[PDB]
């Protein structure tokens, strides 16, 4: 479950860390609403911590 | 089309559920991750830098820009979901300070951040299915990490576009994107060749002459110093008639040339040009851009299949008949028979047809059960309008509605099935008197005032998807089903015939036009394609699709009884080009000629070497060879088998070299004992001349008695074994065994005809054998 994965994709998962990291500090399924005014609704997964606990 | 505005800038995916505008870089990335570690959005957000993304219209949320309902927010690295307590409501806050504890009252201890696992969240952004990532362009991480460079500055570019050599062809393909970027490159300099040397062909000072203009339309016919339907451009230079300029058709190959207002009172001083189009080589190109950008054009079996992935086996959900032998076609044999069985049930396969083993009737066969299968028109192809023709004649014996499809410059081209051609169809369509009557005025003037046209190209378009849409088959050549009419169609279940004589472009034009079942019918040990321009072959363009698969590993289903040959004449190419799998459907009795009392050296073996020892010689051409002792000694073995009662227009002479072939003609002409037109009618040529044709005997002189790496048959196994195959009654070789022994395919060869006892000598009257 790699790809074909190269010296880059180390290079991007820690930059990914790190953007998520660096951008706070300064400051079968299950249908869910979400808000937009406007609902539209999602399919949230059984997988999902969110469908998992409700 | 290309690929729409919302494809995945990186891998083209293209589903509007999956797909995540960036706002600052104003392009489009899907949300899989293909061969990276994370989503191409995600992998994008973090090389670009951006945090500001919108969805898609016709995506689920509609049109959204991502931002946080509280404060308005965009930036997604800061978002994520928190959900209401019991209520299964849920908003997009930034984690600080929006979805704080003390901001907040909803629930904070559940914030789930918008990019999960490097990717969008799934519920919000859709995944593409594997089968579509795998359909996609296959990138890597590090192809990504350059690609992005490469727009820092040239946001245009492609993956596709980052001198000297031409790629050379792959066996296996990352995806049909590679495919293009390898084939499509060596399509344009075949194109861009081809038409080089078209235009050096022009000739200036050229007799012509004409035929009577009692057939309104005239003919012109001269020699110079090559198809039908090719157009010739015919300049008049001089002052018996003003300088005049016309553009006709050929209508007969050679010396003379012949092509269907003009100035039929002048003789000398008239320019031929011969007319380039790029109809086929546009046709291969799209096939490529088709193959490539729509994942509709061929299976997700045949597309992985094609480019040499692995893909697990099917078989096809169709039903078998009760008796595979089709109706107004005799039956077939076992071999057939298991051809056409094993076939039906696959969505890809590859039947080795080898010399006389009923190919055409399997085929017709084939293509009638799944006519029947019911699923819309079979697609029926050749490389060459002369296999399609003996295609369409076999397929029309089972009486299924046949439409011969053909190039608008080839409808004045003849043919055994020319009634089953679509425009001669279409004029004969009695339910349309309207289009008759336009067409009655098209034929009796120039073409017609811009209403009238308008209108007869209605009525034309309409009879045209009358008859085609109707079709249980339609046939046409490979690049043929490349024409406009054909686009808009599906064709579920495709044959393609002599595909080994197509290069993969050519015989990719028909597949991509909805492929789900692709039938390849060819013989990978007879002449492959002719590609003209060298860089062009050497890289590979001469490999077939059919033996790029067959290389591949995936092995061809083989006709193994075989019809033409006397069982002598088979046994050699049988055990060195077919495993000795060849099976005679003919006995050594049925394949003695009628009024044929010939001598040969062992009575029972209709076959042998007759060993020459002339001195070859460069041919004053300079470019080639002949040996005079040789062509005198095939005048006498021509002449002999004529005594002995054999048919001149059955009698085939093969030779390897103009020089011979030339020096054959006129030496016979000038120097043979018969009558100078029984000779005339004796065919001599290349094997290239006598792929798929027949005669009752052959003669093959190999020229060359020096060491020498030699061309055609005489270093090319593929050109043998054409070479020993075309004779149903007695083949003669004439040549010289110390020189052919050098290459080890010769040897074998001699060693055979010796351990046969037929390697002979001396006078054809006392002929031995010889103790070499
Ligand atoms: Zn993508
Ligand atoms: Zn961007
Ligand atoms: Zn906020």
């Amino acid at each position: 479950a790699m790809g074909v994965p190269c010296v880059e994709d180390e290079d991007f998962i820690q930059a990914l860390d790190k953007m998520m990291l660096e951008n706070l500090q300064q400051r079968d399924t299950m249908p869910f609403v979400m808000l937009t005014q406007q609902f539209k609704i999602l399919n949230v997964p059984m997988s999902s911590q969110l469908a998992a606990n409700h | 089309k290309d690929l729409p505005i919302h494809a995945c800038s990186y891998c083209g995916i293209h589903d509007p559920a999956c797909v995540v505008y960036c706002n600052t870089s104003k392009k489009w990335f899907c949300n899989g991750r293909g061969n990276t570690s994370g989503s191409h959005i995600v992998n994008h957000l973090v090389r670009a830098k951006c945090k500001e993304v919108t969805l898609h219209k016709d995506g689920p949320l509609g049109e959204t820009v991502l931002e946080c309902y509280n404060c308005g927010c965009r930036n997604v690295f800061l978002l994520g979901f928190i959900p209401a307590k019991a209520d299964s409501v849920v908003v997009l806050l930034c984690r600080q300070p929006c979805a704080s504890q003390s901001s907040l009252k909803w629930d904070s201890s559940q914030w789930q951040p918008l990019i999960q696992d490097r990717c969008f969240l799934s519920w919000l952004v859709k995944i593409p299915s594997e089968q579509e990532q795998l359909r996609a362009r296959q990138i890597t991480a590090q192809q990504i990490n350059k690609l992005e460079e490469l727009w820092k500055e040239n946001p245009s570019a492609t993956l596709e576009d980052l001198d000297e050599e031409p790629q050379h062809v792959l066996l296996r393909y990352e995806d049909a994107y590679q495919y293009q970027n390898i084939f499509g490159p060596l399509v344009k300099l075949e194109a861009d060749y081809d038409k080089k040397l078209k235009e050096s062909q022009t000739q200036d000072n050229i007799t012509v002459r004409w035929d009577l203009g009692l057939n309104k339309k005239r003919i012109a016919y001269f020699t110079l110093p090559l198809m039908q339907g090719d157009e010739i451009c015919l300049r008049y230079k001089g002052d018996l008639a003003p300088l005049w300029k016309g553009i006709g058709h050929v209508i007969k190959v050679p010396d003379e040339i012949a092509i269907e207002g003009a100035p039929v009172e002048v003789t000398h001083n008239f320019q031929v040009d011969f007319v380039w189009k790029s109809t086929s080589f546009d046709r291969m190109q799209s096939a490529l851009k088709t193959f490539a950008v729509d994942e509709t054009s061929v299976s997700g079996y045949i597309y992985h299949k094609l480019l040499g992935h692995e893909v697990e086996d099917v078989i096809i959900k169709c039903q078998l008949p009760k008796r595979f032998t089709a109706q107004g076609l005799p039956d077939l044999n076992h071999s057939q028979v298991y051809a056409v069985k094993t076939v039906l049930q696959r969505p890809l396969s590859l039947i080795q047809g080898p010399p006389g083993t009923g190919k055409t009737v399997t085929s017709a066969t084939i293509v009638y059960h799944l006519a029947r299968q019911g699923n819309g028109p079979v697609l029926v192809c050749a490389p060459s309008n002369i296999a399609v023709d003996q295609l369409t004649e076999k397929i029309h014996q089972t009486g299924l509605k046949v439409v011969r499809l053909c190039a608008k410059s080839r409808e004045a081209i003849d043919s055994p099935v020319s009634f089953l051609a679509l425009h001669n169809q279409i004029r004969n369509m009695d339910s349309m008197p309207e289009l008759q009557k336009l067409q009655q005025l098209k034929d009796e003037t120039g073409e017609l005032s811009s209403a009238d046209e308008k209108r007869y190209r209605a009525l034309k378009r309409t009879a045209e998807r009358e008859l085609l849409m109707n079709a249980d088959v339609i046939c046409c050549t490979c690049v043929g089903a490349g024409d406009p009419r054909l686009a808009k169609m599906q064709f579920r279940s495709i044959l393609i015939d002599e595909s080994t004589q197509a290069t993969e472009p050519e015989c990719m034009v028909p597949v991509v036009l909805g492929a789900k079942q692709l039938i390849l019918v060819g013989d990978h040990c007879q002449l492959g394609p002719v590609v003209m321009c060298k860089k062009a072959a050497k890289a590979g363009l001469s490999q077939s699709l059919f033996e790029r698969l067959v290389v591949l590993g995936i092995r061809p289903i083989r006709l193994q009884v075989q019809y033409r040959m006397h069982p002598a004449l088979s046994a050699f190419p049988s055990n060195i080009f077919y495993e000795g799998s060849l099976q005679n459907g003919v006995t050594a009795a049925d394949r003695v000629k009628k009024g044929f009392d010939f001598q040969w050296p062992q009575p029972d073996k209709p076959m042998f070497f007759y060993v020459t020892q002339g001195q070859e010689e460069i041919a004053s051409s300079g470019t080639s060879y002949l040996n005079r002792t040789e062509a005198a000694n095939v005048e006498k073995i021509t002449t002999k088998l004529l005594k002995a009662g054999a048919k001149p227009d059955q009698i085939g002479i093969i030779t390897p070299y103009e020089g011979q072939r030339s020096y054959l003609v006129q030496y016979m002409q000038f120097s043979g004992s018969l009558h100078t037109k029984l000779y005339q009618e004796v065919e001599i040529a290349s094997v290239d001349a006598f792929q798929g044709r027949e005669k009752d005997f052959i003669i093959l002189s190999c020229v060359r008695a020096n060491e020498h790496q030699g061309i055609g048959f005489l270093n090319d196994p593929r050109r043998l074994n054409v070479a020993l195959t075309r004779a149903r009654y007695g083949v003669i070789i004439v040549g010289n065994p110390k020189a052919l022994s050098k290459q080890p395919l010769w040897n074998h060869l001699l060693n055979y005809y010796k351990e046969q006892k037929v390697l002979v000598e001396g006078p054809l009257n006392n002929l031995r054998e010889s103790l070499m």
